[PDB]
RNA sequence: AAGGGCACCACCAGGAGUGGAGCCUGCGGCUUAAUUUGACUCAACACGGGAAACCUCACCCGGCCCGGACACGGACAGGAUUGACAGAUUGAUAGCUCUUUCUCGAUUCCGUGGGUGGUGGUGCAUGGCCGUUCUUAGUUGGUGGAGCGAUUUGUCUGGUUAAUU
């Protein structure tokens, strides 16, 4: 009441807030399958779901650093004391998870292998994950001093209109290599099925169902049953 | 150094005033509706920060 | 740096009262915002935390524009043998709540 | 076993020989981890790097004997900048260049 | 070369023009201590959101500061060092230097190694993003068929469509 913020104002500050939240929680615990966050705003003490992939890590010895990281976060957003909670949930399928699949892939790229097994290896676990599709792009100094780009498309993936807006996912990360940077790209296609949590509701607009018939039996000779 | 002509020069208004709060740079700055980001930091953040290119 | 040593004793508790340590990286700030009565400037908490960071008893990280400083294991000892304190008060982070 | 081949070889052969896998060639940086278990790997997902203490070895090590990161790397045969990234905590090590760089510099790193 | 089809970034039928004039602004050149720099057919030239009095700012002419972590030596409470009034000095109320002495107190200072910053170079080492080829209808596996093979068929004679519709 006494401090006043216009809604315009409001609404571009609440999504500047959770920009730089997610980028520094991205920038701390990528080592730890980060994978988005979540807030819930309420004018009262509010609360911030991050959801990791390994929770028993985001969670330090006995929730150390996620104490540390509710500390920082209300010591730089000026919230006051207590009214920030910070929670930690697993997230199933991880291996539909753009972001996590990306991670894995600069795990295995700084350890040390052929990008080929690499992201053959990546690929295969997301699709007997479940994914409808997916298309992995590595692109930097490969073998060799001039960079390539390569893609390890399989299975299924739309690329124009409205419903590529909510039917897959996308993650770019950079891998700080020896010699320059390398790109990865990766695009998950989510299934439809159940109209739960696995992937979206609303299937593609061009697929039609068509509900089958009954037997229809028995259009013979009149009966009339009475009660 | 020394305290009285080390950072003496007014930063009130102008472009030596104002930084994009993602980048530090000065140059292609949006600052309508407070959001205080260069065009290219803008570009990257607008789909998460809720902006939505629908037309 | 020079940083008198009063500067650097506060800049040291506050660290040891909550193991965290959340100074803006802008070096022409008279005050850091909330120690911002024992006249420290944020310079030396920067710089204070650097060197904090050069031992090993500090990890960092970094934002958009804003430095995040973590107290680790040794930082403990380093800062329980600096201050002169018993060795049993512990930061924040380390006990609050079940 | 020595004694067991020596043993069939005095009498009716029945031993088999077989060729190594990296025999007869000098791969020159040889592969610090087990590429079995970094293909199959799908849940851990950190790399540990050298520790403080492994580069202030190092570091005082390298300045008792008159000697620069430069030359160090040189009498090593690496680049400059793998010993100054082993040497700030940056680096993922290798137990093959560690080991070159214990005989560099007498101390003992592991 | 032929045969089908298409597009006002093609033409036709035209409209409004631009090219001529004054001015604004961007490029080249010339000049300058400097006139910072990128981009040069479409796909550079009111473009870098680039409307620069200072700041921006990179360029020119001068002048302060360390915001040189850390490690190892050296020196050090009989002082490592930090500021400073007045005169000169300076563009300057930079204790920047010189004279003069007061003040601070282990934080610094000196040497070696090494940090760190860089609108410094390289977009012909790269990532990302964008533009363009290219606003048109095009592109690809699996299994089968042909071919020694590169490859091809599928993806087509015809009719139709904005469209391998
Ligand atoms: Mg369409
Ligand atoms: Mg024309
Ligand atoms: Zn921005």
């Amino acid at each position: 009441m006494a401090v006043q913020i216009s809604k315009k104002r409001k609404f571009v500050a609440d999504g500047i807030f959770k920009a730089e939240l997610n980028e520094f929680l991205t920038r701390e615990l990528a080592e730890d399958g980060y994978s988005g966050v979540e807030v819930r705003v309420t004018p009262t003490r509010t609360e911030i779901i991050i959801l990791a992939t390994r929770t028993q890590n985001v969670l330090g010895e006995k929730g150390r650093r996620i104490r540390e990281l509710t500390a920082v976060v209300q010591k730089r957003f000026g919230f006051p004391e207590g009214s920030v909670e910070l929670y930690a949930e697993k997230v199933a399928t991880r291996g539909l998870c753009a972001i996590a699949q990306a991670e894995s892939l600069r795990y295995k790229l700084l350890g040390g292998l052929a990008v080929r097994r690499a992201c053959y290896g990546v690929l295969r676990f997301i699709m007997e994950s479940g994914a409808k599709g997916c298309e992995v792009v590595v692109s930097g100094k490969l073998r060799g001093q001039r960079a390539k780009s390569m893609k390890f498309v399989d299975g299924l993936m739309i690329h124009s209109g409205d419903p590529v807006n909510y039917y897959v996912d996308t993650a770019v990360r950079h891998v700080l290599l020896r010699q320059g940077v390398l790109g990865i790209k990766v695009k998950i296609m989510l299934p439809w099925d159940p109209t739960g949590k696995i992937g979206p509701k609303k299937p593609l607009p061009d697929h039609v169902s068509i509900v089958e018939p009954k037997d229809e039996i028995l259009p013979t000779t009149p009966i009339s049953e009475q009660k | 150094g020394h305290q009285q002509l080390y950072w003496s020069h007014p930063r009130k208004f102008g472009q030596g005033s104002r930084s994009c709060r993602v980048c530090s740079n000065r140059h292609g700055l949006i600052r309508k509706y407070g959001l205080n980001m260069c065009r290219q930091c803008f570009r990257q953040y607008a789909k998460d920060i809720g902006f939505i290119k629908l037309d | 740096m020079l940083m008198p040593k009063k500067n650097r004793i506060a800049i040291y508790e506050l660290l040891f009262k909550e193991g965290v340590m959340v100074a803006k990286k802008d070096v022409h700030m008279p005050k850091h915002p909330e120690l911002a009565d024992k006249n420290v400037p944020n310079l030396h908490v920067m710089k204070a935390m650097q060197s904090l960071k050069s031992r090993g008893y500090v990890k960092e990280q970094f934002a958009w524009r804003h430095f995040y400083w973590y107290l680790t294991n040794e930082g403990i000892q380093y800062l329980r043998d600096y201050l002169h304190l018993p060795p049993e008060i512990v930061p924040a982070t380390l006990r609050r709540s079940r | 076993s020595k004694q067991a081949i020596l043993a069939a070889q005095r009498r009716g052969e029945d031993v088999e020989t077989s060729k190594k896998w990296a025999a007869g060639q000098n791969k020159q940086h040889s592969i610090t981890k087990n590429t079995a278990k970094l293909d199959r790997e799908t849940e851990e997902l950190h790399h540990d790097r050298v520790t403080l203490e492994v580069g202030k070895v190092i570091q005082q090590g390298r300045q008792s004997k008159g000697l620069t990161q430069k030359d160090l790397a040189t009498k090593i045969n690496e680049k400059p900048q793998v010993i100054a990234d082993y040497e700030s905590g940056r680096a993922i090590p290798n137990n093959q260049v560690l080991g070159k760089i214990e005989r560099a510099i007498g101390l003992k790193l592991r």
